[PDB]
């Protein structure tokens, strides 16, 4: 039920149990949610495949179950699935800083750049690869960035998308630089683009006629710095749409409070439908962070 | 293997010896002279 | 069949821009192999005037009419000729039905009203559906224009068929 | 309640459906005429004047004729260079010979072989596959790279002592193989080419690595063409007509749009990263489920 | 806070950085037995190490 | 461990309800003096279009009561406005009843797998068809081994393409009618693979084809809408 | 898991008596310390003139909430809630509750009211407590204040004044409120300004990007849904450009640095709305006390 026993077909030496005993309270993925499990399906090594799709690993990992590593004793592992709600502790090796207040998500790991490729467990051919535990803004940032990579790059030759993704794959998040290894397009990514286009078409349709011209009104009223950037973006989009002068707006005829309530509530529904592509639900809510940024206590 | 062991021997003395090998008109056998095989190192700032 | 509705709607959408009328085509075993059809990536098309060699280049001639000078550095006009050729081609919508069918019967399985003058029972082994767009420059169209057709596979190879637009419109346009 | 366009488009159906042809009568495909297309409502006019169709036919004739007159340019290039040297061609290819053998008959076989190659040229030939990678952008970039590379001065000992080191091993040629005793020519031959260490002559090999052995057969003849568009024509015995292919008599844009290597756009199944290992093609199946 | 009191010396690849940086000096070709008192200020590729 | 909820339920809804496997749902009525009613999901069955007309006739012949009448009226006011009114409370323990914070009809139950996954979460799915007169709300109860919400929404879009194109047809045909969403995913808990028993049910001297779920752990989920 | 919160200031025993009536209610604290000064308790550290409501909602979204448990001679015993466990919360919110409601927490709108939090304050500190409002009222009042923010620019006419006069008056079961207008001194607060401008510009970039992106995906395998998407956008174009000058000349060619900036800008401007888009539920009630003064509610989150 709760405590899940794993095993090993191979013996562990003192070095193997030594590097295993510093992996306590690390989260590992288990695909099965069964009791007497085996170590080859433990971790992501059976699922990792370069040149296959990062988004496939992402979807299977967010579909995988999670568990906590505690108390090896020699050819035994004692995985324990964390119950929903109770405070637990975690220990991450992903080179990303944390925070006492934010939330967490679980992502397939990227290469940091030093390229160590040693996660302190290897049994013959079999290795252990740990899923990165990532704070929530970096998680939604990498999600939206792979979504822009999939959405933009269709029907383009390799040079323009290369010039895009040499600066798009890099993310500097709290003095740490990360790059996405496998941005290759997927049929699942195609259905994400399908939901994306239908949602943005629907928010194009049932938006109010005043919100379609609101930024023109605020442009004619006030000049601020972000407003200057917004006028730059909107007028460049207008001159890419039409070389004519965009007319000033007058008194709007169809003013109706229930109409705005209904159409903007359906609009909020459709923005939820679009955001749930990239907005991943949380997995850990921090109660405390260790000062060396190795471990933490998270409530989930 | 040539590009392997050239990549380790990147030194100011090694490339100088490589130039002195092919600079002169003599062939190698009139130039070179063995000493035998080495047994211990000193690994100092100059090696003994 | 499903690209035909979308391509009709899209060429109605962009008709102010390029003035291209849509052209729904179906192809069978008589043009391409099944192995060529089961993995056909995409199709290209370009409308060529009887006197104008493209629609992507300049209309009144082009600077690429000067001959290639057998040069090593820039082989044939450099890369400017290359991305001009990338501009002179256009992609079309595209579907493949690999299992055999009969478009009279198959278009009766879909909800359309197949209203033909006579039911010539035509059978095909694999039906690939596309829709090109041939460019009348103004509203007026000339019959001596031609329309090219590339078929591109994932290996990078291509097959090139072209035909002049009067042969598509021998009895269709004289009917109006 | 406005009727959506799909409903009356569905109930509209098709007026008529007919087949068409290409120019060369090789392809038959069928057109579909929906009654609900806006082309029906555009009432657009139509005219076909005879000099316009004549200009279309002459343009199509040139667009067909480009590679054939390139072949003719190659042929009278051969004729001009055999008239140039007087007819005593040297050897460029490494294979031994025999003095006690009549070369008049292999000369006659060479004449008959170049004749049969002129009868049996093709738009897909050796020189077309040779010059198709020349039309790429990377061809111009690597041409600049080689023109700065081979024309680089002799290095000083300073970069020999401290500068980073320097690096064109074997060539990738194409060939026509004309076999006179069976009257069969060959159009696409991929062949690897190299130089002997002992002598400067050429050695040809299969793209797998097998030695190409047709040069011993006296009845056969071969034409080699290089990626830098040089030209060899080898009768047996390794003796080679050597020249360059002339193309200044052809327009740039006709050769550029008639055939050209193609750079791909991103679609389903390929990496956004350039040069990564490609996964399996989509390959819609007539054997499995669509799913 | 007034930057670069010598434009001909403070800049990467300046006259000093080709005359006194040893990575430039050995590429120009220099006798290593002679001492340069400026060289300790100009081996900046070693200073970053 | 169980969270208790005691309920004062009138006698106008006690038909088909004395069994433990019942789910009461607090829907906001059109009338304001009770402000809500604890309807049963079997009353959501008779309104639904995906169910059989025989079970609908059974539900008519078992619920000839003014309470179910007025509840059907107050749910028949808003076209597709049910997710802005319906709000669940959990399963009945024992019937004036107690509730925690399991039987199901055979027709509205569905699966998209071979039900061989050991752990299986259960979900409620409403769908809003618009190719009928105004709206066909199809109720569905789904057991499945999937756990992540968004890939469940993607496979729901893969299975309900007819509902999606009907939704956008309603959007493009009736501009003055603005629909909110195609439906709502909401989980209720999870079962093991073994307790699902297709069996029979006899209540009020009336016959029913039921599917029982024994070890149903209950967890309340949010009405997460989806298009 | 209990928190102690002391006061540096002198408190009377009458101050304890007017304090102990708020015996089991939610307070926000920014982060969990074991002992915390009272200047971090409550939203008084955040509320001021020129921030506005949406700042309070955004910083309330990550402020950790804590039920009060006990009052001592100088310190307050707070108890942090846990997931799934029941607790007792008093309805200090301005709306009555019923059994089975879903509760969210939103910042109060009657800042400096006639009650003045029943006169619980200090020297340059008034203790302010967030409203616990039912979820549907919470989402609709968020929509109501947002569309109040849209019409705050065009307040010249009088029918918009009657429309926003309708907008102030809210309706609920024995509940009516006059919602305060976010525009004050003929200018909007900055948070409502950036929220509404970002929402409107997301609508704009959607309406001018959806055609080229549905084309870019529709060069692949097609379905009925993208067909009807294109038809819907054709309906929008045929009802939109009836007075605009013809031949606007939108090109199919556009340089990549434009559209990647467009997509990332659209995504960040919708990304800064999800504090007000999603209404993260925090409570539901299993039993309501009579006169709705308190309720046994189960914690969510």
């Amino acid at each position: 039920e709760a405590n899940i026993f794993c095993t090993f077909d191979h013996k562990l030496s003192i070095a193997d149990v030594g590097k295993l005993t510093k992996l306590v309270a690390a989260v590992v993925p288990i695909p099965q949610r069964l009791h007497l499990i085996k170590h080859y399906q433990l971790g992501l090594h059976q699922f990792v495949d370069h040149t296959r799709g990062y988004v496939r690993l992402r979807g299977l990992l967010r579909n995988m179950t999670l568990t906590l590593m505690r108390r090896v004793e020699g050819n035994q592992i004692l995985l324990h699935v964390p119950t929903h709600g109770l405070l637990y502790t975690v220990l991450n090796t992903g080179p990303v800083t944390w925070e006492k207040g934010d939330a967490l998500c679980v992502l397939p790991p990227l290469f940091h750049g030093p390229l160590a490729r040693e996660n302190l467990l290897t049994l013959g051919q079999w290795e252990l690869v740990l899923p990165w535990i990532v704070p929530m803004p970096l998680a939604l940032e990498i999600n939206q960035r792979l979504l822009i990579m999939g959405l933009f790059s269709l029907d383009r030759s390799y040079e323009e998308v290369k010039a895009a993704v040499q600066q798009l794959q890099t993310i500097t998040f709290r003095d740490a630089t990360f790059t996405i290894p496998d941005p290759v397009i997927d049929q699942h990514l195609l259905i994400d683009m399908k939901t994306a286009c239908l949602s943005m078409s629907m928010v194009a349709n049932l938006a109010s006629e005043l919100t379609m011209t609101y930024v023109r009104k605020l442009a004619l009223e006030d000049s601020s710095m972000l407003l200057v950037k917004c006028q730059e973006l909107l007028m460049r989009l207008d001159r890419e749409r039409s070389v004519g002068e965009p007319r000033t707006p007058a008194r709007p005829q169809h003013v109706s409070p229930d109409d705005e309530i209904a159409r903007l509530s359906a609009l909020f529904v459709m923005l939820r439908q679009l955001d749930d592509l990239i907005r991943e639900q949380v997995v850990f809510t921090v109660c405390d962070v260790s000062p060396d940024n190795k471990s933490a206590t998270c409530i989930f | 293997t040539r590009c392997l062991l050239e990549s380790v021997y990147t030194a100011s003395a090694a490339r100088a010896a490589l130039q002195w090998l092919d600079l002169g008109p003599h062939l190698l056998h009139r130039r070179l002279e063995t000493l035998g095989c080495v047994k211990t190192v000193s690994l100092g700032i100059t090696s003994l | 069949m499903e690209t035909h509705l979308y391509s009709d709607l899209a060429f109605e959408a962009r008709f102010a821009d390029d003035e291209q009328l849509p052209l729904h085509l179906v192809l069978d075993q008589e043009v391409l192999s099944n192995e060529e059809a089961e993995t056909l990536r995409y199709v290209y098309y370009r409308n060529v005037d009887s006197a104008g060699r493209s629609t992507g280049r300049a209309p009144g001639g082009d600077e690429d009419d000067a001959p290639a000078s057998d040069d090593a550095e820039d082989a044939v006009g450099g890369d400017r000729a290359f991305d001009r050729e990338r501009r002179t081609w256009q992609r079309a919508c595209f579907r493949v039905l690999p299992r055999p069918l009969e478009l009279l019967d198959y278009l009766r399985q879909s909800g359309l009203t197949v209203t033909l003058e006579k039911e010539q029972r035509v059978r095909m082994f694999y039906a690939v559906f596309t829709t090109l767009g041939l460019r009348c420059p103004d509203n007026r169209l000339s019959g001596a224009q031609t329309l090219h057709l590339r078929l591109v596979w994932p290996d990078g190879s291509y097959r090139d068929w072209e035909f002049l637009a009067r042969d598509l419109l021998r009895e269709e346009m004289e009917a109006n | 309640d406005e009727v959506a366009r799909t409903d009356e488009w569905k109930g509209a159906g098709v007026s008529r459906l007919r087949e068409v042809w290409d120019v060369q009568h090789r392809v038959r495909l069928r057109v579909l005429w929906y009654v609900n297309s806006f082309w029906r409502s555009r009432e657009l006019s139509y005219d076909d004047h005879e000099v316009e169709l004549y200009r279309a036919l002459d343009a199509y004739r040139a667009r067909i004729a480009v590679e054939y007159v390139l072949i003719r340019a190659v042929r009278d290039e051969i004729y001009a260079v055999l008239r140039r040297d007087g007819g005593a061609l040297p050897q460029r290819f490494a294979c031994h010979v025999s003095r006690n053998m009549s070369w008049r008959v292999v000369w006659e076989l060479c004449r008959h072989a170049l004749a049969l190659w002129m009868d049996w040229a093709d738009v897909r030939s050796c020189i077309i596959k040779a010059l198709t990678p020349r039309l790429s952008r990377g061809a111009a970039a690597a041409a600049q790279r080689a023109r700065r590379q081979r024309e680089r001065s002799a290095p000083k000992p300073q970069e020999l002592l401290f500068g980073p080191r320097n690096e064109p091993a074997e060539q990738t040629w194409y060939a026509d193989v004309v076999r006179c005793v069976r009257a069969q020519v060959d159009l696409g031959v991929e062949v690897r080419a190299a130089r002997c260490p002992r002598t400067g002559l050429w050695i040809v090999r299969d793209r797998r690595g097998r030695l190409r052995r047709w040069l011993s057969q006296p009845e056969v003849c071969v034409l080699y063409v290089t990626p830098d568009l040089d030209f060899y024509w080898v009768l047996p015995g390794g003796f080679a007509v050597s020249s360059r292919v002339t193309l200044h008599g052809l327009a740039q844009r006709a050769l550029r749009d008639r055939f050209q290597n193609f750079e791909a756009v991103l679609a389903r199944g390929m990496h956004v990263e350039a040069g990564r290992q490609e996964p399996e093609t989509p390959r819609v199946s007539g054997r499995r489920l669509p799913f | 806070f007034a930057a670069t009191h010598n434009p001909w010396a403070s800049q990467a690849g300046c006259l000093s950085d080709v005359l006194y940086n040893t990575r430039h000096r050995e590429r120009l070709g220099y006798n290593s037995k002679f001492y340069s008192p400026c060289a300790q200020y100009f081996n900046t590729e070693e200073i970053i190490a | 461990q169980a969270l208790t909820a005691r309920f004062f339920v009138p006698e106008g809804l006690v038909e088909f309800e004395a069994q433990p496997g019942a789910l009461l749902i607090r829907m906001e009525t059109g009338c304001d003096s009770p402000r809500h009613l604890y309807i049963s999901l079997y009353l959501l069955g008779i309104r639904a279009s995906n169910v059989s007309a025989s079970t609908r006739c059974l539900l008519e012949s078992v619920y000839t009561a003014s309470a179910a009448r007025a509840a059907l009226q107050w749910l028949d006011l808003g076209p597709h406005l049910l997710h802005r009114r319906l709000e669940t409370l959990g399963c009945v323990k024992t019937v004036l009843l107690t509730c925690v914070m399991l039987m199901i009809p055979k027709d509205m139950y569905l699966t998209w797998e071979e039900t061989r996954g050991r752990l299986q979460y259960v979900y409620l799915i409403i769908v809003y068809d618009y190719d009928g007169p105004e709206t066909r709300p199809g109720i569905y109860v789904l057991t499945s081994s999937i756990a992540h919400w968004q890939t469940l929404v993607d496979v729901a879009r893969g299975k309900f393409a007819r509902e999606r194109c009907s939704f956008v047809n309603r959007r493009i045909t009736r501009p003055r009618q603005i629909p909110l969403c195609t439906g709502v995913i909401q989980k209720l808990g999870w079962c093991l693979a073994d307790d699902i028993h297709t069996s029979f049910l006899v209540h009020k001297e009336l016959k029913l084809s039921v599917v029982r779920l024994d070890n149903f752990s209950v967890e309340l989920g949010d009405f997460r809408e989806f298009v």
